[PDB]
RNA sequence: CUCGAUGUCGGCUCGUCGCAUCCUGGGGCUGGAGCAGGUCCCAAGGGUUGGGCUGUUCGCCCAUUAAAGCGGCACGCGAGCUGGGUUUAGAACGUCGUGAGACAGUUCGGUCUCUAUCCGCCGCGCGCGUCAGAAACUUGAGGAAACCUGUCCCUAGUACGAGAGGACCGGGACGGACGAACCUCUGGUGCACCAGUUGUCCCGCCAGGGGCACCGCUGGAUAGCCACGUUCGGUCAGGAUAACCGCUGAAAGCAUCUAAGCGGGAAACCUUCUCCAAGAUCAGGUUUCUCACCCACUUGGUGGGAUAAGGCCCCCCGCAGAACACGGGUUCAAUAGGUCAGACCUGGAAGCUCAGUAAUGGGUGUAGGGAACUGGUGCUAACCGGCCGAAAACUU
RNA sequence: AAAUUCCUUGUCGGGUAAGUUCCGACCUGCACGAAUGGCGUAACGACUUCUCAACUGUCUCAACCAUAGACUCGGCGAAA
RNA sequence: CAGGUGGUCAGGUAGAGCAUACCAAGGCGUACGAGAUAACUAUGGUUAAGGAACUCGGCAAAAUGCCCCCGUAACUUCGGG
C-alpha cells in the first residue's frame, strides 16, 4: 500500500470503498492499492 | 589477548609482531583464544620479504598463555603468545610454522595449520 | 566430607605412580586426533600437584621448539591410562613455578 | 504433576561423564527423606503437597508443629516446604504419610533447583549491580566504586523508584533452572546435579523436575 | 587458632601477636587473668593450644612454645607444672568468666582462668 | 548540608523517644549476703564471686 | 522567574523516557527473475562495540558489526566525579590604540567547598494492626526483574535463472555480548599457615628461635570472597492485536475484509517462566496448639494480677550479619572452643648420628609445622534463668 | 599555515591501522623580519608539544587483604 | 594545635653518608576507649592474560636503582653529550 492522506482514484478501476477508519481504494490490481492515514 | 596486544607471528613469512586490530567473531567481542581469528597490524617483519608493516591482515591465534580448558578436563598453557597470519580461504599465508599449536583448531577448522604444525597440542 | 567423599569414591583411579613435583613423568593420555584413537605421550616435568583427591591435576612441563607447553592434567582423568614416570628426584619445592630458563642449563632438575 | 523433592546440597566436586569429558557437578542430599502432607485443590484451591524433610528430636520443635505432624501421622522434620503440582488432585499420585526418594529423577531428566544464595552481604552497587565504577587514576577524586549519579535534575526533581543503589543482597530464593542430573545415589542419598546450585553448602534446596525440557 | 575476622587486636596483627604472647605470658604465670571479653575470645584457642604443647612435654614442644612466649621461665613453669597439671583433660584447659565492664569504656570485662 | 529548615518538635521528641537503654536482672541469687540481683550475664562471676558488689 | 548567586562546555558514572526504527519481528508496493535491492505501513522488547586525530559535540578515518539509532530530561547527570574548553589575576606572538590597555585572535600556567535536616531512592529494623493468643505451610490482588543476536551444515546448488550467481520455508550444530548462581577445575588474593632469606637486636653463649625493617623480602598457599572460572538463563507454548491478509455479505439486484458475523496475524500488550508479595486496612486461606484463671470494685463490664501455647532478653555461635534482624545451639548438646584421626597447604623439623677442610650434604622420617574443610570425643562456654504473653460486646 | 594563518582538518610526503596534534617541504605572510633583535644555538629545563622501547590495576575489568574512619557500645559533646 | 623556632653533642652494627635499617646512654607508649570482616573513603599491598587499549595528557603508580667491569651515537662552543 502507498499511505498518502489525500487519496484518490489511480485509474479508471479504483473503488473508493471504505474499510474500517482508514478510507483505502482498490482497483483490484496491488499497483498502488493506496490508503488514508 | 585483545585488541593492542603483540604476540608473535609464527611462520615463515618474517612477522615477528603484530598487535591485534580487531578480534574478529563478534559485536563487541574482547578475548581471542586458542584459534580464533584477530586482525592484526604487522609490527615487526623483515624489509623486501613476503609482507611489510602497518598491514591490516588476518591471522589466527596457536599459543595464548592463559590455560584453555579443553571440556576433558584438562589445560593448554603456552609460553609465548602466537599468531599464524591466514588468508580467507582455510589456508596460512605461510607455509610452515614454528612450536606446537593448540589443539583447539580441528575445530575452527583450517585444518592446514593443524596439518603443517611441527606438533598439535 | 564422608559422603560427597563418596560421591566420588567409586570415581577414583588406582595403582597411579608415585610422583610429586620435580619427577619428570611421560603422561600417555588419549586423543582421537584424526583415526579412531590415539596416543600422545606427553613427556615432560611435574611442576605442580594441586592435590584434593580426585580433583588433584599435576602440570607436566614440556619444551616443545624453543617454546614450552604447561599441560594440566587431572589426576584420576580418563583420558589418561599410563602416567609413567621417567625421572624421580626430591627437589625443594612443592609448585616448581620457576621454570622459566628455557636456555636449558637450569631446565634440567637435578637427579635423584 | 511436576516430580519434585526437597533435600540439601553437600558441595560440589567434579565427576568424568562417559564420553570422557568433567562434570563439574553439585552434590545435592535429596535422601530418601521427603514424607508428604496433600493440600487439596478443593478446602484450600492448590493442589500442592507438603513434602517434609530434615531429623529433629521432639523436644526441638514446638507444640502446633508437632501437632501437624501427628495429624498427618509423621515424626517431625526439621523443614516442611510444599510444592504446587497441577490444576487436579487427582487422589492417588501422592499420600498423607507418603515416601519419597531422589529416585525420581532419572539420570539425564532435567531439574531446576531453588533455594536461598549465599548473602554477598550489605554489598554495594558493584558488587551488588556492577558498576563499572568511575576511573582510579584520572584524578577522580574519591568517586571510584561509587554509584555516580541518581537521575537528572528538575523533572524528575525525585529518584526514580527501583534505582539501582546499595543495599544488602543475597539470600534471595533463586531458581537455577535445567540442570541435568548427572547420577543418584539412591544406595547412600545424593543426587548429584552437573551444574551450580544455589546456596550454602548444607542448605535447604528444592530438586524441582524441569519445565521446559 | 583459626584466624580473626575483622580488626586484629590492639592494632594490626603484629600487636596481636604480641598481645596473645603477653596474655598467654600472665596466664601461664598467675592463672587467673583478666582482660576484655575479646581478647579473652582471642586467647583462649591460643592458650589451649600452648598448654597441648605443655603437656606434650619434649623439646620439641618447648621450642615450639619459646617461638610464642619469649619467657624462659614462664615457659619453665609450662613445661614444668601447668603441663602435668592436664595429665587428663584433653582439651578444655582455660575458662572465661564474666566481669562487670570496666568504666571509662565499657568495654565487657572477663576472666580467664587455667581451669585450676 | 545543612538543615534546610528546623525541626517541628514533633519529629524532634519523636526521635529523642527512640534513645532508649536496654536491661536485665537476674533476681534472687544467693551469693555471700543477701540475694543480689545481678543480671543474667554475669551471674557465674557472681556465684563464684568474680564481681564487685 | 532567578542578580542578598538558578555553577557554563566536553568526558566519566548512573540513568531514564519518546518514536521521528540503525538492527532484530511482521508486512504492502517494487521499473521486485534468484541474491538482493529501493520505497511506504505496523512495531520500543531487547540491542545499538572497539580505537586513531580533536577540549572538541561536529566530524574524517582504521577494524568491525546483526546494527554500529535520532532525540528528551537545567543542550539529564560537578551537595556524584574530571577541569581538557570557556571568561580572573602571570607571559609571548600577530594585529588595534599616541598610550594605559584590546581582540567569539592565538599559545603555555592557572584552589572544584559542605558531617545530609525534609522529600526521593536503596536496604534493614522496632511498634501496632490484622476482634482470643500463637505457630508452620503457604494462596496471589498487585508489582518488579528479564526480553539481544550471528555464523555454519542439510534442505539444495533445489527453485529462480543464458550463466557468474542463487533461494524462501523447514531440521540440526557452533558461538558473540548480557545476566544470574556457584567455588568442583583454572586463576586472583591471602597481616594468627609453611619454608627460604638480607640488615640488626635479643633470648647468658653455640644450636634453635624470636622482635623490628611495606606482612622485611622471596617461593608457595587450604578456607573465605571473587573472575579470568564453571554451570544455567534468554525460550517453546496460549489470548487478544497493530499493519496487512481473508472468508460470509449487504446497503447500493453488483464489487467490496465491514455495517451484523467469523479467521489469520509480530521480538510490541496480558498470559508462560524467575523473583517480591495479605500494612492486598479488601489486612486471605488450610492446619495444629493453649483455653475457666485468680483479686478488687460500680454484680457486671473494667482495670489488675497469674499464666497456657508461644515468642523474646541473657549466653555459645554462624560460609547470617553495620546495629537490628535471620539461622543454629543450650547438658537428652556436637553450637563455638579445645583434644584426636583425617582432606589439604608447605616441603623435608628439632635432636642425635655419619660424610665433609668446611660451606653444607645424606639417615632417623611424606618428616615437622599448621587457620578455616570433614568426622569423632562430653574437657571449657553455652550456667540450678528473667521477661512478655489469651479469656472474646453481640445480631438472621 | 609559525607561541605569529581567519578561511583551516590549506597541499604533499614521514610517522599511524586510523594522526584536527608532531616533523619536513611548499609559500595568496588576513597580520613575519632584523638589538620592541633576524636565523640559528652543543649543554642546560619540575617549561610547552610529539613519537618510541622498559614498564606497569591507568585500562579491557575489576578482585582480594591490612590498618584510619564508617557501624555498635560507654564518656564528653560542637557547627554552619 | 600534625606547622615554625638559633646553635651545640651526637655511640654501635651494616652502609660511601650526619641517608637507611635495627639497637646503647637516654627517652617515650602524649592523653577518648572496647570492639566490629557492612557499604563507601583514605593510606598501603598484590594480581592471572594483555600492556596506554585509560586519558585532555602515561596524570598516578610501575619499572630503572647500587658496586665493579667492558662499551658508549649524532652533534659539539671541543668543556661536553
Ligand atoms: C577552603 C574551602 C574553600 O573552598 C573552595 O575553594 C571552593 C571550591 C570555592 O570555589 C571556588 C573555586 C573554584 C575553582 O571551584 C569551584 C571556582 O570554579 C569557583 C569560581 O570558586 C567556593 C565553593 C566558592 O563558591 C562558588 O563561587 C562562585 C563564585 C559561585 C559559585 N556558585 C555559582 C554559586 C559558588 O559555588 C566561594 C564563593 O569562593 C569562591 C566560596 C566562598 C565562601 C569562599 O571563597 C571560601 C573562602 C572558599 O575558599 C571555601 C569554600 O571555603
Amino acid at each position: 500500500v502507498k499511505v498518502n492522506p489525500s487519496v484518490k482514484p489511480i485509474c479508471d478501476k479504483c473503488r473508493l470503498i471504505r474499510r474500517h477508519g482508514r478510507v483505502m481504494v482498490i482497483c483490484s490490481d496491488p499497483r498502488h492499492k493506496q490508503r488514508q492515514g | 589477548i585483545q585488541q593492542e596486544s603483540r604476540l608473535k607471528v609464527a611462520d615463515n613469512t618474517g612477522a615477528k609482531e603484530i598487535l591485534c586490530i580487531r578480534v574478529l567473531g563478534g559485536s563487541s567481542r574482547r578475548y581471542a583464544g586458542i584459534g580464533d581469528v584477530i586482525v592484526a597490524t604487522v609490527k615487526d617483519a623483515i624489509p623486501g620479504g613476503n609482507v611489510k608493516r602497518g598491514d591490516v591482515v588476518k591471522a589466527v591465534v596457536v599459543r595464548t598463555v592463559k590455560e584453555r580448558r579443553r571440556p576433558d578436563g584438562s589445560y593448554i598453557k603456552f609460553d609465548e603468545n602466537a599468531a599464524v597470519i591466514i588468508k580467507p580461504d582455510n589456508d596460512p599465508r605461510g607455509t610452515r610454522i614454528f612450536g606446537p599449536v593448540g589443539r583447539e583448531l580441528r575445530e575452527k577448522r583450517f585444518m592446514k595449520i593443524i596439518s603443517l604444525a611441527p606438533e598439535v597440542l | 566430607m564422608n559422603r560427597l567423599d563418596f560421591v566420588d569414591k567409586p570415581s577414583l583411579r588406582d595403582d597411579i605412580p608415585a610422583f610429586n613435583p620435580g619427577d619428570t613423568i611421560n603422561v600417555h593420555v588419549k586423543v582421537i586426533e584424526g583415526a579412531k584413537e590415539r596416543l600422545q605421550v606427553f613427556k615432560g616435568v611435574v611442576i605442580r600437584r594441586q592435590g584434593g583427591g580426585i580433583r588433584e591435576t599435576f602440570t607436566v612441563r614440556k619444551e616443545s621448539y624453543g617454546v614450552g607447553v604447561e599441560r594440566t592434567f587431572p589426576v584420576h582423568s580418563p583420558n589418561i591410562d599410563h602416567i609413567e614416570v621417567v625421572t624421580r628426584g626430591d627437589v625443594r619445592r612443592a609448585k616448581l613455578y620457576y621454570l622459566r630458563e628455557l636456555r636449558g642449563k637450569k631446565a634440567k632438575i637435578k637427579e635423584k | 504433576a511436576r516430580k519434585g523433592i526437597l533435600g540439601t546440597k553437600l558441595g560440589m566436586t567434579q565427576v568424568f561423564d562417559e564420553s570422557n569429558r568433567v562434570v563439574p557437578v553439585t552434590v545435592v542430599k535429596a535422601g530418601p527423606n521427603v514424607v508428604t502432607r496433600i493440600r487439596t485443590p478443593e478446602r484450600d484451591g492448590y493442589s500442592a503437597v507438603q513434602l517434609a524433610y530434615g531429623e529433629i528430636s521432639p523436644r526441638k520443635v514446638n507444640k502446633p508443629l508437632t501437632g501437624q505432624y501427628t495429624a498427618a501421622g509423621v515424626n517431625p522434620r526439621r523443614y516442611l516446604a510444599e510444592l504446587r503440582l497441577d490444576d487436579s488432585d487427582a487422589a492417588t499420585e501422592y499420600q498423607v504419610g507418603q515416601e519419597l526418594t531422589a529416585e525420581i529423577f532419572a539420570d539425564g531428566s532435567y531439574v531446576d533447583v531453588t533455594g536461598t544464595s549465599k548473602g554477598k552481604g550489605f554489598a554495594g552497587t558493584m558488587k551488588r549491580h556492577g558498576f563499572r565504577g568511575q576511573g582510579a587514576s584520572h584524578g577522580a577524586q574519591a568517586v571510584h566504586r561509587r554509584p555516580g549519579s541518581i537521575g537528572g535534575c528538575a523533572t524528575p526533581a525525585r529518584v526514580f523508584k527501583g534505582t539501582r543503589m546499595a543495599g544488602r543482597m543475597g539470600n534471595d530464593r533463586v531458581t537455577v533452572l535445567n540442570l541435568l542430573v548427572h547420577k543418584v545415589d539412591a544406595e547412600n542419598g545424593v543426587l548429584l546435579i552437573k551444574g551450580a546450585v544455589p546456596g550454602r553448602t548444607g542448605g535447604l534446596v528444592m530438586v524441582r523436575s524441569a519445565i521446559k525440557r | 587458632p583459626k584466624p580473626t575476622k575483622g580488626p586484629r587486636l590492639g592494632g594490626s596483627s603484629s600487636h596481636q601477636k604480641a598481645i596473645l604472647a603477653n596474655l598467654a605470658t600472665s596466664l601461664f604465670e598467675h592463672g587467673r587473668i583478666t582482660t576484655t571479653e575479646p581478647k579473652a575470645r582471642a586467647l583462649r584457642p591460643y592458650a589451649e593450644k600452648l598448654i597441648t604443647h605443655a603437656k606434650k612435654g619434649a623439646l620439641h614442644n618447648r621450642r615450639e612454645v619459646l617461638k610464642k612466649l619469649r619467657d624462659k621461665d614462664v615457659v619453665h613453669t609450662l613445661f614444668a607444672e601447668i603441663g602435668p597439671f592436664f595429665a587428663d583433660r584433653d582439651g578444655g584447659y582455660t575458662r572465661i568468666i564474666k566481669i562487670e565492664a570496666r568504666k571509662g569504656d565499657n568495654a565487657p570485662m572477663a576472666v580467664i582462668e587455667l581451669v585450676r | 548540608a545543612v538543615p534546610k529548615r528546623r525541626k517541628s518538635r514533633s519529629n524532634t521528641r519523636s526521635r529523642r523517644s527512640q534513645w532508649k537503654a536496654a536491661k536485665t536482672e537476674l533476681v534472687g541469687v544467693t551469693v555471700a549476703g543477701h540475694a543480689h540481683k545481678v543480671p543474667r550475664r554475669l551471674l557465674k562471676a557472681a556465684r563464684l564471686g568474680l564481681i564487685d558488689f
